[PDB]
């Protein structure tokens, strides 16, 4: 609870999961491209080599990983365990002030269009926090199934994120419609922002 | 007193003139049974027992390993070494072993009729030795042990944990009659009365519902493993039987017109995996004639599938192969203490 | 050195099976359960099942079941996980781990992981399409532009801008596997709008596995 958590170097933080039953809870840290590492077993026991700033507690039906002083290395994903089942995962991220995305939309190049597919890209640049909603519309019909997103790693200098959403159509489909709109929702952002173009 | 462990000693009604292999081990390794065993009830004592963390079991296991390594005579033993050697047939029939404490120690015994094996126990008594326990080494089904005094008892170090083995203690035993006939020589079979078994299995299932919400209870065959555990596996008269239990765990025949005589197919194997240590052991082929033994199914080893809490069902597959759990099913109501 | 070492990267067709190994050293092999656990870019960590090396006993997750078989060889101290009838769905990183008794103290250590990607695709260089800066605005503000690096396999692709000289404002996205089984991604950059008629902007795409280099000047 919950998927991302934002904090500063040197803050105390608490990560909480909840379970019906007992017993023994464990905690894992994972870094990109690496295996999970065991931190805490039997709800509150430190695995040898793990800094004592990592504290496990368990009050019956609610158990927590506390990091008493956040270090730069501790910005990572944390999983709770209770037998076979794992928590969703909490991503600990650098806290900064709110920043609204700058929004850009790109039609497909003519060069791509020649070969029977069309990608329509929507950029949301240098925003914070990570949470954002991107909705695609085509002559005002919202689309679904036909878009993928990717997000960058938090920028190490300004702590922001960037995101692309990519609509994929057939060219047959791209050419039968006109207005192509990208609609973005974000923590102020007072109201949703739309970038669009008319094919041509 | 307080909790503590110490090397136990054994005692049995075993004879020096017997060719039988347990007797021969018992003669040089155990003493005679207590010719006047005394049990004094301790009034108003409550005591905590844990059948799952009991040094008695580790010790009984050590004995039976020693017993088997001395007794069984495979033709070929394999680990990188291959050992070829004399493998004459032996007579093999387990007897009751008792486990006793030396001076300054006593064994506490739990007499709560519905004792699951971990809780406190409110009717505690002190013995000098255990009852007589046959060291039967089977998988899936526990054979030739004691019975639960009242209801059927589910035993587990923790039931919500799917890594923990489950022990069902039946309150009514059921015959299993396995025969290799005279005289295809490795082909054999067991028989169980459809009606008793299926009655007893429906009560097991009723008991499992009490433990698991009112979650619908299903049995399935084992998902995998060595033969020793995918089949009901046991030793009759020195011969190693391997028996397919698919038809014993049939939740169609929990109306209908189905029960009859259930007959399991078996075969006698010469090449087995050794339960004691590393590798394989090849034995001589079966003796001529009727190879038979009638055993009492007295408990069941199960494992419960994981990955199922977001789901309506619990699935139970017969297991074991951790022989220590066979000892636990009889030793659960005992525990050693030290005095002062 | 208690450790677990897994076999390497797998690319399998939809329908096929994968066999992943997991080699043990530094401990008594038969004393600890092996768990398998997957990380599918989508669903955190999911336990697939456990295997007891003593006797090969297993407990598989229903969520998979039928499809996973777990076996071991006691003499080589190696465990095996076969996942059958693969789907795109099963593209993930797969981990073995040592259950210390077998959840109570565990899981430690873990294998390094094994990437499995489920695709019809074979090795292929990317097409590179310009994401042209917009003509609508601004005058003395910020314009975005980029390269769409499309329809390649396997990973990785690298993108730099103006042969390494342009690093400020660059955001090169992670690849996502497309419906078609080919990776795709964009690299973008923000530049001054007063730059657009004077400075040229070029993305440098390298896909070593196909021995493909593409350079694309991005206009206008
Ligand atoms: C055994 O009884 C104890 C105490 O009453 C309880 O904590 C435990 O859950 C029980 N175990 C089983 C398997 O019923
Ligand atoms: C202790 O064991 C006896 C059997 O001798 C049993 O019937 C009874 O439940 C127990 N006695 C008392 C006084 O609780
Ligand atoms: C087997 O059958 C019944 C169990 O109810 C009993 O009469 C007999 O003594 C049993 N033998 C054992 C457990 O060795
Ligand atoms: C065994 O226990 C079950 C409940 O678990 C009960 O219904 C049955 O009457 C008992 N059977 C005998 C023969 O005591
Ligand atoms: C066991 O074996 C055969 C069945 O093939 C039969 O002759 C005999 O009656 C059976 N014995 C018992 C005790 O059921
Ligand atoms: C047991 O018998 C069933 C019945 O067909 C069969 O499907 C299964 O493969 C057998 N199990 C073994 C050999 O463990
Ligand atoms: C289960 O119950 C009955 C009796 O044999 C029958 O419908 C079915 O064949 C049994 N299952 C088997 C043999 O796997
Ligand atoms: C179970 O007990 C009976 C009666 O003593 C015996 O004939 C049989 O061999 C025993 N079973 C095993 C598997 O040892």
């Amino acid at each position: 609870s919950p998927s991302t958590l934002y904090a500063s170097v040197g803050d105390k933080i608490t990560i909480t999961c909840r379970s019906s039953q007992s017993g023994w809870k464990a905690w894992y840290q994972q870094k990109p491209g690496k295996a999970p590492k065991l931190l805490i077993y039997k709800s509150s026991i430190l695995e040898t080599g793990v800094p004592s700033r990592f504290i496990g507690s368990d009050s019956g039906t609610e158990f927590t990983l506390t990091i008493s002083s956040l270090q730069p290395d501790d910005f990572a994903t944390y999983y709770c365990q209770h037998f076979e089942t794992f928590g969703q995962g909490t991503r600990v991220q650098v806290r900064r002030t709110v920043a609204a995305p700058s929004v850009f939309i790109f039609p497909p190049s003519d060069e791509q269009l020649k070969s029977g597919t069309a990608s329509v890209v929507c950029l949301l640049n240098n925003f914070y926090p990570r949470e954002a909603k991107v909705q695609w519309k085509v002559d005002n019909a919202l689309q679904s199934g036909n878009s993928q997103e990717s997000v960058t790693e938090q920028d190490s200098k300004d702590s922001t994120y960037s995101l692309s959403s990519t609509l994929t159509l057939s060219k047959a489909d791209y050419e039968k419609h006109k207005v192509y709109a990208c609609e973005v929702t974000h923590q102020g952002l007072s109201s949703p922002v739309t970038k669009s173009f008319n094919r041509g | 007193w307080k909790d503590a462990d110490t090397t136990l000693f054994c005692a049995s009604d075993a004879k020096a003139h017997e060719t039988e292999v347990h007797n021969v081990w018992a003669t040089h390794a155990c003493v005679p049974t207590d010719p006047n065993p005394q049990e004094i009830h301790l009034e108003n004592v409550t005591e905590n027992f844990n059948m799952w963390k009991n040094n008695m079991v580790e010790q009984m296991q050590e004995d039976v390993i020693s017993l088997w390594d001395q007794s069984l005579q495979p033709c070929v033993k394999l680990t990188g070494s291959v050992i070829k050697q004399a493998c004459p047939k032996i007579s093999f029939d387990p007897i009751p072993i008792h486990y006793c404490t030396p001076a300054g120690y006593v064994i506490l015994k739990c007499n709560d009729k519905n004792f699951n094996g971990t809780g406190p126990c409110k009717n505690v008594s002190s013995v000098q030795c255990t009852h007589g326990i046959k060291p039967v080494v089977s998988t899936q089904l526990l054979l030739n042990g004691s019975l639960a005094e009242e209801e059927i008892i589910i035993r587990s170090e923790n039931l919500t944990n799917n890594a923990k083995t489950i022990i069902v203690h039946l309150n009514k035993s059921v015959e299993i009659n396995c025969t290799r006939p005279s005289n295809d020589i490795r082909k054999a079979y067991c028989e169980i009365n459809g009606t008793k078994w299926n009655k007893v299995l429906k009560q097991v299932t009723e008991k499992l519902k009490e433990h698991f919400n009112n979650k619908t209870i299903i049995f399935q065959p084992p998902s995998g493993g060595d033969l020793e555990i995918t089949m009901h596996s046991f030793n009759c008269r020195g011969e190693f039987f391997y028996c397919n239990t698919t038809q014993l765990f049939n939740n169609t025949c929990i109306m209908k017109g189905c029960n009859g005589t259930i007959t399991l197919p078996c075969k006698i194997k010469q090449i087995i995996n050794m339960w004691q240590g590393t590798g394989q052991a090849m034995y001589a082929p079966p003796i001529d004639g009727k190879i038979n033994c009638v055993s009492n199914i007295t408990g069941i080893l199960l494992t419960r599938d994981g990955g199922a809490n977001n789901t309506s069902n619990e699935t139970f597959r017969p297991g074991g192969g951790n022989i220590k759990d066979n000892w636990r099913s009889e030793l659960y109501k005992y525990k050693v203490v030290q005095i002062e | 050195q208690i450790e677990l070492v897994q076999s390497g990267t797998e690319v399998k067709r939809p329908g096929a099976s994968v066999r992943i190994s997991c080699a043990s050293s530094g401990y008594r092999f038969t004393n600890y359960f092996i768990h398998w656990v997957r990380q599918a870019p989508g669903r955190g960590l999911e336990w697939m099942g456990w295997m007891n090396p003593l006797h090969g006993g297993v407990n598989y997750s229903g969520r998979f079941q039928g499809r996973v078989t777990m076996t071991r060889d006691i003499y080589t101290e190696t465990s095996f996980m076969v996942l059958s009838g693969l789907r795109s769905d099963d593209s993930a990183i797969y981990f073995c781990t040592r259950g210390r008794d077998g959840y109570d103290d565990g899981f430690h250590p873990w294998g390094q992981g094994t990437l499995v990607t489920v695709t019809a695709a074979s090795t292929k260089g990317p097409s590179v399409f310009p994401l042209a800066p917009s003509s609508k605005s601004t005058s003395g503000g910020t314009a975005a532009l980029g390269c769409l690096v499309k329809d390649y396999f396997p990973e990785p692709v690298t993108v730099s801008w103006n042969s390494g000289a342009l690093t400020s404002g660059v955001h090169t996205f992670p690849a996502v596997l497309q419906s078609s089984g080919l990776y795709s991604l964009s690299s973008v950059v923000t530049v001054p709008s007063s730059s657009l008629g004077t400075q040229t902007y070029i993305c440098n795409v390298n896909h070593k596995p196909s021995n493909t280099k593409v350079d694309k000047r991005v206009e206008p």
